[PDB]
């Protein structure tokens, strides 16, 4: 009983988690078969090829699709808590419950939905010419803002939960003594609020911009063929080209950068506690 | 005079909590507020404060209106019970922080909060965040933290509650020569009669938002206006007594308890109103009855002694049926005063060391 | 008065889509790109469609057992951390956590390469693994969250007044945590049903599945039995999640 | 009659050992209590007696019988906790129950004992109340009903009543008294609180990082204490430093009293030119007012503070040399009130043979 569980919810971890990454890391070590699509030679042949502007574009152009996805969910998320940590403690369960909802639609499903009602001749186009705010149909389908536009709808969830722990876990005394002391709003904002609440920033960061880098029928569906996003790449590479070593290498460049943002969540943590 | 408060109301989820206050603080005191928990002292030091406006009245402070000017204006200081210290900050900046946000030129700043922490007693600890400290370091950084600024008044929420029996006693004379030296006024709020009786030059008791009695310790202890003043600070005793007929400008004779003996009141009396006699435990006297001879006092009985060590306390259960709670001294004649359970007394006083009231 | 507007815009943002969808499943249009009347037909055509109930039948029923299975490890694991004190914890703790912060498509991969590597056929089985192992960590965060706000040494009072260590759990601990167990149930589920990366990895073409046959059919077009079978799941949704809710109480 | 004898008992934790070595016995009874600092080992202790730690070495005996390696299940000892440790989502009734149904009692004698105890502390009306309507009072007289019901040999106290206010606790201290006057059980309580141990407890035992320093009757421990630490730790005193010249007679030396001459009571044996410690309590020091030369015999010092309580005046007066003394005086006698100054100068004396003297 005692000894079970740790034994065995270690054993699952490990059996499950831990050990098929390392050797994900150990399978860019060895070269391309036509077999077992593995062979034991050294080799860093992967490596040089990421390197190539062809494959060197496409993850800058990448990164720069996810930033700004991440940046919209911070700058509506953080203010959307703020002002349900101010409601009415009755309500607040059922709220929370309301954004979990469209999740009972599958994903896929929900992107489709999505476009038609952002296409040229569908609504929101003759809604806003029939009622004059504009001449032409505004057109954003095939380009990266029509990416960014997806993923935000489907990560924003994701980022509203950390951060409504974080707010609603600070001590409001704290918050009044800088009031007392002559301290107003804006400056209070800048010099307390924000340096208690990294660490749910941080954590916040991490839920909603690197499953956004691995989003692939967002930008089968929305982006064509231009705006690709690393998962497109990856996907091809094991399903249909069937080289995995490359594969391999393209994702422990999303890796990487797990590693420096966990870095910063416990020194962000560490300071504080 | 420093602050008035001139018919203040104040409304708490439609409930009033201050129907209408008017108090005056003088400059360069030590005044405390006593009361049971919740009576709205939080709500009036709050006011004070700045963090909320009245629903009706005026405040003065200064000969200057202050009643709508906002908390950033006022040079009021608060220290407060959660011991409020920024954790993400050493003890340094701690204290400038309210130095740097009121835009203070640097060359000033190092010295100013320096002497501030050498006036505490804090010169070690310059750069430690404040968890790495004690109860009492925390409070040292939280009263150089407020009085940094150089306030007009220092106010002081619940202030040394959380800390063991010595190092209170410690940082009360610690805060007392503080505020002589100051030279500021003070006002401390606190549930102890002990703090409040032995730390002020002038106490308020507050009762529901209403000023039951405002005056110097000697005068509350000694002549309270109600029962329930007499009673809710030290130890009374309460004796019913009914008057029968007057015999001098100040003595009457009475029923106390069953009992008739001369007790002295200094207002007009007449027969048949019934009255009330209060005495402090340590106001009365006591002797064995063992020997067949029991006269000369209430009878009584006795059902526990608490000894304290430099004092005995005995209660003593009358034929009626109320406890009286005796307390007696270790003299030279006296050396202890050990006595059994279930041992017959004689109860009385001293002449007109009593207050009666109507 | 303008906190009221943010709100609802939020609001409006994330229903507008599902919206749509179950008008146009009364739309008489097929491409649906405007309204043409009010008709049925596409709720008979897919009730006569075999494949399509297949898949939703497969999804439903992995939904359910990866639930189930999710939710009782879970609360073991979470009770076994709350009850036991060791140096390990916050070490567990972090494994936990890691584990939840990572990507799907890494995960997606690491599990095909294993299933690839042992030589098990993938389809059932390695699915069922895959939706238990990444729907693990939110439901020991919740039943923890819930049990840590009670006071430890209250086990240990009960033990002195003469309880073992299993007759603890049945009396004392479950009627405290059920609600972030049925809690911890209805999140599992929801995550196990949105998920498209690792399924769409992890399958083979034995166990076919909803995304993965919606996906094939959305290339040459998608006829109006799927906006007809996403209002059809949705109140059978409905009714699940106000179930658990009754029986907790 | 010894009812717990405690032979050897050695405790170890996290590689720093606690408790050394403990002897101990309890009679059967009597109200025990035991005082020291916080943090220095009483929980374990309690624990340990309990059953819900073991030790690394010793032998624990409870009437004839070893129950060191008996688990903590068919001991007749139950222990009440600080925060109640009451079950929330349990009534009143099943709170006091939960042991009886779990030892097989059969159930037309539950109901009856279950009402009774709750009787025996005044909850009669709250039974099938819920916990979290309840003051901490009823929580209080809950847990001590709970813990009664199994008519147990030894009742465990821990902290019972640090988080109560003032005059409720007090009441409530005298309400236990009577209650253990009413079982006949011993009572084993633990506290940081000097009156509150000095109030109650018929013996006194004194632990200080796991050894036992004193152990007595109240007044045994009030008045004399073996060393500084006892001293110091319970009540008031006043520290005095002397310098032994010579011995007068049987009970009278010849001392050096903080930089004067003075007769003190001594009955061991001292030597001249040595160092003794004086121990006084704040009481026991008369203290006369000198206005204009006028009683000027004794120690010369100042006033630099005053407190008033009410019924009775604290004064802490500071000599030429820079030693700070308490002084205590009470209203009681005929001097109905008075009120000194803030820098006058005062004489010290104090009453022959009430001394404390401690060599070394």
């Amino acid at each position: 009983f005692q000894n079970v569980v740790i034994v065995t919810i270690v054993g699952w971890l490990v059996l499950f988690v831990f050990l098929p990454n390392l050797m994900i890391i150990g399978t860019s070590f060895l070269t391309r078969d036509d077999a077992s699509f593995v062979k034991m030679v050294f080799t860093l042949d992967n490596y040089t090829r990421l390197l190539d502007p062809l494959y060197f574009e496409v993850l800058l152009h990448s990164l720069n699709m996810a930033l700004i996805a991440t940046l919209a969910c911070l700058v509506l998320g953080y203010p959307f808590a703020w002002f349900l940590a101010k409601l009415p403690h009755k309500v607040r369960p059922l709220l929370l419950f309301l954004l979990i909802v469209p999740f009972w639609t599958n994903s896929l499903i929900r992107i489709y939905g999505l476009k038609i009602f952002l296409s040229t001749k569908g609504y929101l186009n003759e809604f806003l010419l029939w009622l004059g705010v504009i001449d032409t149909p505004i057109r954003i389908m095939f380009t990266p803002s029509a990416v960014i536009i997806g993923l935000v709808y489907i990560l924003l969830p994701f980022m509203v939960m950390p951060l409504y722990s974080s707010i609603e876990k600070l001590d409001k005394p704290l918050l009044e003594a800088a009031r007392d002391l002559g301290a107003s709003k804006l400056q209070t904002f800048i010099r307390i609020i924000i340096p208690l609440t990294m660490p749910g920033i941080i954590a916040g960061c991490l839920l909603v911009m690197l499953p956004a880098m691995g989003l692939f029928y967002v930008s089968d569906l929305m982006g064509g063929a231009k705006n690709l996003l690393i998962g497109n790449v990856i996907k091809v590479q094991f399903l249909n080209i069937r080289d995995w070593p490359f594969g391999a290498a393209t994702s422990i460049t999303l890796t990487i950068v797990m590693g420096l943002m966990l870095l910063v969540y416990w020194r962000a943590s560490r300071l504080l506690n | 005079p420093l602050v008035q408060l001139a018919g203040i109301r104040k409304c708490f989820d439609g409930k009033e909590v201050i129907p209408q206050l008017d108090l005056t603080i003088n400059n360069g005191e030590f005044l405390t507020l006593l009361g049971p928990s919740g009576c709205g002292k939080t709500t009036v030091l709050r006011l004070i404060a700045g963090l909320e406006t009245v629903d009706s009245g005026r405040i003065m402070l200064d000969n200057e209106d202050i009643t709508h000017v906002p908390a950033e204006n006022r040079y009021v200081n608060t220290v407060f019970q959660s011991y409020a210290l920024f954790p993400h900050m050493t003890v340094f900046e701690n204290v400038a922080f309210g130095l740097r946000m009121q835009k203070t030129p640097a060359a000033e700043i190092t010295p100013r909060v320096m002497e501030a922490l050498r006036m505490v007693q804090l010169e070690t600890f310059a750069q430690r965040k404040p968890h790495q400290l004690s109860g009492g370091q925390q409070q040292r950084v939280a009263i150089a933290r407020a009085v940094v600024n150089k306030p007009r008044l220092l106010l002081l929420d619940e202030s040394l509650s959380a800390l063991d029996y010595k190092l209170r006693k410690q940082m009360q004379n610690e805060l007392k020569a503080l505020q002589r030296k100051l030279g500021i006024t003070f006002v401390f709020v606190t549930h102890d009669q002990e703090e409040a009786l032995t730390m002020s030059d002038r106490i308020v008791v507050m009762r529901d938002g209403r000023i039951e009695q405002d005056g110097t310790p000697r005068e509350i202890y000694e002549e309270p206006k109600n029962l329930f003043v007499a009673g809710f600070i030290g130890e009374i005793n309460m004796f019913n007594a009914t008057v029968i007929e007057r015999l001098d400008e100040q003595r009457v004779r009475a029923n106390v308890e069953g009992r008739e003996c001369n007790i002295y009141v200094n207002f007009a009396v007449e027969p048949g109103q019934k009255l009330h006699v209060l005495l402090r435990p340590e106001d009365l006297r006591v002797e064995e009855i063992n020997d067949d001879n029991h006269a000369e006092g209430l009878i009584g009985y006795v059902r526990e002694r608490n000894y304290k060590g430099m004092t005995l306390e005995s209660v003593v259960e009358l034929e009626n049926g109320k406890m009286v709670m005796v307390s007696e001294f270790f003299n030279e004649d006296d050396p202890d005063f050990d006595h059994s359970l279930d041992q017959k007394m004689a109860i009385n006083w001293v002449e007109s060391w009593e207050v009666v009231l109507a | 008065l303008l906190r009221g507007g943010f709100m609802t815009a939020i609001y409006a943002y994330l229903y507008i889509p599902i919206i749509i969808l179950i008008v146009n499943s009364f739309n008489s249009s097929r491409f649906g790109i405007n309204w043409q009347g009010f008709t049925t037909k596409w709720y008979s055509l897919l009730m006569n469609n075999d494949s399509l109930l297949q898949a939703a039948q497969h999804s439903l029923t992995m939904a359910v057992f990866s639930a189930t299975f999710a939710t009782l490890i879970g609360s073991l694991t979470a009770v076994a951390l709350y009850r036991y004190r060791f140096r390990g914890k916050p070490f567990v703790s972090g494994m936990l956590f890691v584990v939840m912060m990572s990507p799907d498509i890494v995960m997606a991969i690491s599990l095909l390469v294993l299933f690839m590597l042992l030589g098990i056929q993938l389809g059932f089985w390695s699915l069922l693994f895959s939706h238990i192992t990444f729907c693990l960590p939110f439901v020991v965060v919740t039943v923890y969250s819930r049990l840590k706000g009670f006071d430890v040494r209250m086990l240990e009072a009960a033990k002195d007044l003469g309880a073992s260590e299993f007759t603890i759990l049945r009396k004392i601990i479950l009627p405290l945590a059920m609600p972030a167990v049925a809690a911890g149930w209805v999140l599992s589920f929801t995550l196990s049903m949105d998920d498209v990366v690792v399924s769409s990895f992890v399958t083979g073409p034995s166990y076919e599945i909803l995304p993965l046959k919606i996906y094939s059919m959305v290339k040459v077009g998608v006829s109006p039995e799927v906006n007809a079978l996403a209002t059809i799941l949705l109140v059978l949704s409905l009714v699940m999640v106000i179930a658990s809710q009754l029986i907790a109480r």
